[PDB]
DNA sequence: AACCGCCAAAC
DNA sequence: GGTCACCAATCCTGTCCCTAGTGGCCCCACTGTGGCGGT
């Protein structure tokens, strides 16, 4: 299959800003507030003592005891306050079956083939068990994830109400209870049909209740800032603003975005870590790229490849105990997070 | 300062980039007291296009316009219309006129043409504007402002070896040189006054004068060369 | 007929500019403001890995893990607000019936006479319909159609109001209910009576009422930048600045057109897409011209052929159970949307 | 002879 | 019946970090606005 110089995908996930509040008696929704709070911070730094040659620097015996002014940002839970709510909503469109611009028709004809095949495979439903489960088990709150009894409430569009009891007790790899496998079956239908069916219009309210330990330390989306200056905040947060001027803080929609698709563990065959589905398989705890563009492993080798493995998939309704290739797996997932996947015209 | 301080440069795209800055109204003067002979090379390709002409030190095509007198011809049909104001500023429809005179009375506190030398500017017709170039460029002569009519008008005998060092004849130098010397520029007043021309009424001896302002070629060239040199 | 050296059109369809805003208790206008985001965006692209003749290119092992600065415009709805409002008018003119300019008066005389014939042949009734079914379905909220469930109000200067309840149900192809057709038929006759009438003035007050998910994305006009410094954002939306001093983001007037005048599928005879009337019928998804030069479908090849179509619809009322030619409708609706049909003189 | 042709480049 | 008391005082000591990076594709409009000599 050849690139042409329009190849285009909308993303099939869309999920809001995720915003953190908690409840009082009178009050439903309370927006927690970050405050500025300047503290001491020591030279630790390996560059504060030590030349690149590894010999000390020609510096004071006394000014390594020196402290650093930092300007941060901190969010609390308010004192005695028991609970507090992370909620977004999620809605999914149906955008991975037909490219949203092709220059080739014979590749849009081929692309639109592929997707039909996969859907009839079952491919949309193993997909949809993975973005499921990073919901279920509260992938998406980061590093607030099990510092508390997490309960998560799912509220979609349908009526249907699902509900977690504790997320403590979930992992992506354990033996889940009986209950909570029959929320993830139920609630991966939806997604799944949301997924394949353009003429359904799906959205769910995912709502994440966390036991609060006494002023326990929040941590939002921070923002991307190296143009700083010397009185303002080294770290400032993501805030959504509420109808009245208080602001609530937040995580980016693109966060909760990379935690969904959090599923790429296909790169090896006994891979335990879990990737954010990208081009390359980028790896940034590692440094490394875990689908290079050397291997075949990465999205554009795969890509090129189409009708080889449209033939193979073509194997899937007559046999239907094979289990599809990983490689036609990532392809999809790439699809579904959508992307500009062109090429120039030579 | 000189023209061949500017020939230094190796490069002839620079060269001749510098060199026709140079020698046109919104420079200053270059002196060519010691260089007639590759002036007159210069002067006599400016006559020339720009996308005709690759390099303006190039002499054999210098030779061929001085060879031809139906180019010369033109160069001396031009000098009728070199004027000391621009009747034609800023509107063009001001139908075949030439104003050659004296600057005016000079003042203390106003500023006009009195406060400069006599130059000329031309305007005519932009198919003959190449022709005019070779006539009423300006230099620097021995230490005095000059141009080629007015250089050629007398001191000949200082142009002679310049002239003939490409292979021009003493007939047809000698008659060049006496028929530029009659059809140089005299005052020129124009006999009607042009539907387009701007007139006003100014309060005169009992009644009123119609006035027709006029731009002078000097005071405007002078304001050009102040606003290159970034100095206002 | 020949084309003229001038031979102009004024556009008969003027939206006036589609606002955004939500509504409180104290408020019945608060405008939908847009914030600089900066997020971290990663190295996808085919070209940052891969040559023109797809070989790897000579990149360190960290390269690819590495990430791009990204400065957007975010636009979300506020916690907590249930209903997100779209605001635009439109005024309808009788421009079709005379060009605005024309050097030759034999071309003048031929086009007036045209268009009188396709008046009293109910050509401008078919053409309004169009127009019109494209406002109740939503075609101009874009990728705001149909997030939430929509109710749209419209309200004429003759004193008429008209309700669509649910958008979702409404599509162009599907069958529609009884008070629906009834919007659509009553409406209709208002916009063809505009469009031929030069006495009558007639505008709509159109409002979309869209069920917001909590803290949903609003997808407004972006504006076309094509050099951005390092400080400015990348992504940019069109913006009305409020009387007060806040900028409620905003749709381009030309978008809402492209929307409205998003009518022509007579380009094929089994055309299931409607592109937005164009000379060629360029479809910018497919990245192809529907109506190409070399073809007798594009309007310049019809234009001069108006004769010929003049003559075919003298025929058409003495019968009135044979239909318009399509020719003769696409032609119309490029009148409609105005322009400047010039050749030269030679 | 009435009508196609010639002609410029600064910061 | 109407005003808002004087006399002096603004502290010294030490420091604001390290890592990595700001994308690909395509495009930037058609109409008109000349004087002058000549074949």
């Amino acid at each position: 299959m050849e690139l042409c110089n329009i190849l285009k995908y909308d993303r099939s996930l869309y999920p809001g800003k995720a915003v953190f509040f908690y409840k009082t008696a009178d009050s439903d929704f309370v927006p927690l507030e970050a405050d500025i709070n300047k503290i001491r911070g020591p030279k630790s730094g390996f560059t504060e003592a030590f030349t690149p040659q590894f010999s000390p620097k020609n510096i004071s015996p006394q000014d390594l005891t020196h402290n650093n002014i930092l300007t941060l940002e901190e969010c609390y839970v308010p004192p005695n306050v028991e609970h507090i709510f992370c909620r977004f909503s999620l809605r999914v469109q149906a955008n991975s079956l037909v490219p949203s611009g092709c220059s080739d028709p014979e590749v849009f004809s081929l692309l639109k083939e592929l997707a039909e095949t996969f859907k009839e495979c079952g491919g949309y439903k193993e997909l949809a068990v993975r973005y499921c489960r990073n919901i279920l088990i509260g992938t998406w709150l980061w590093r607030n994830q099990n510092t508390g009894n997490t309960q998560i409430e799912i509220k979609t569009s349908k009526g249907s109400c699902y509900l977690i009891d504790n997320t403590r007790k979930l992992a992506w790899e354990s033996k889940w209870a009986s209950d909570d496998l029959k929320v993830l079956e139920e609630l991966s239908n939806e997604i799944e049909s949301a997924l394949t069916d353009p003429n359904v219009f799906w959205s769910a309210d995912i709502t994440a209740k966390i036991e609060a330990s006494f002023c326990q330390e929040i941590y939002p989306s921070q923002i991307l800032n190296d143009k700083v200056k010397q009185g303002e905040a080294s770290k400032q947060f993501v805030k959504a603003k509420c109808a009245d001027g208080r602001y609530a803080v937040s995580f980016n929609s693109v966060k909760i975005g990379a935690a969904l698709q959090s599923i790429d563990d296909w790169w090896d065959e006994d891979a335990s870590k879990r990737l954010r589905v990208h081009e390359f398989g980028a790896d940034k705890e590692i440094g490394v790229a875990r689908r290079p563009p050397d291997s075949e492993q990465n999205f554009y080798s795969i890509f090129k490849n189409t009708e080889w493995y449209l033939s193979a998939l073509k194997n899937c309704i007559t046999n239907k105990n094979e289990k599809i290739d990983p490689a036609i797996y990532y392809l999809f997932s790439v699809l579904i997070k959508g992307g500009m996947f062109q090429k120039k015209a030579e | 300062m000189h023209l061949k301080e500017l020939l230094e440069i190796t490069d002839t795209t620079e060269r001749d980039r510098s060199l026709r800055r140079a020698f046109s109204p919104y420079t200053a003067m270059i002196d060519i007291t010691g260089s007639e002979a590759v002036a007159l090379i210069i002067l006599l390709n400016l006559t020339y296009r720009k996308n005709q002409v690759d390099d303006l030190l190039d002499k054999k095509l210098a030779k061929q316009a001085l060879k031809s007198e139906d180019h010369i011809n033109k160069c001396i049909k031009e000098i009728a219309w070199f004027h000391t104001h621009n009747l034609k500023y800023p509107d063009i429809r001001v139908s075949k006129q030439n104003l050659a005179v004296e600057p005016p009375t000079l003042h203390s506190y106003v500023l006009s043409s009195a406060n400069y030398p006599k130059a000329y500017g031309w305007s005519h017709n932009s198919a003959k504007v190449n022709f005019a170039k070779l006539f009423v460029s300006y230099f620097k002569w021995q230490n005095q402002v000059s141009w080629l009519a007015q250089v050629l008008a007398t001191n000949s005998d200082n142009w002679k070896s310049a002239f003939t060092s490409l292979g021009l004849s003493v007939k047809a130098f000698k008659s060049l040189c006496v028929t530029v010397k009659n059809s140089l520029p005299e005052e020129a007043i124009p006999d009607s006054v042009d539907r387009y021309s701007r007139q006003i009424r100014m309060p005169y001896h009992d009644g009123y004068l119609a006035v027709t302002p006029v731009i002078s070629h000097v005071v405007q060239s002078k304001i050009q060369q102040a606003a290159i040199d970034k100095r206002a």
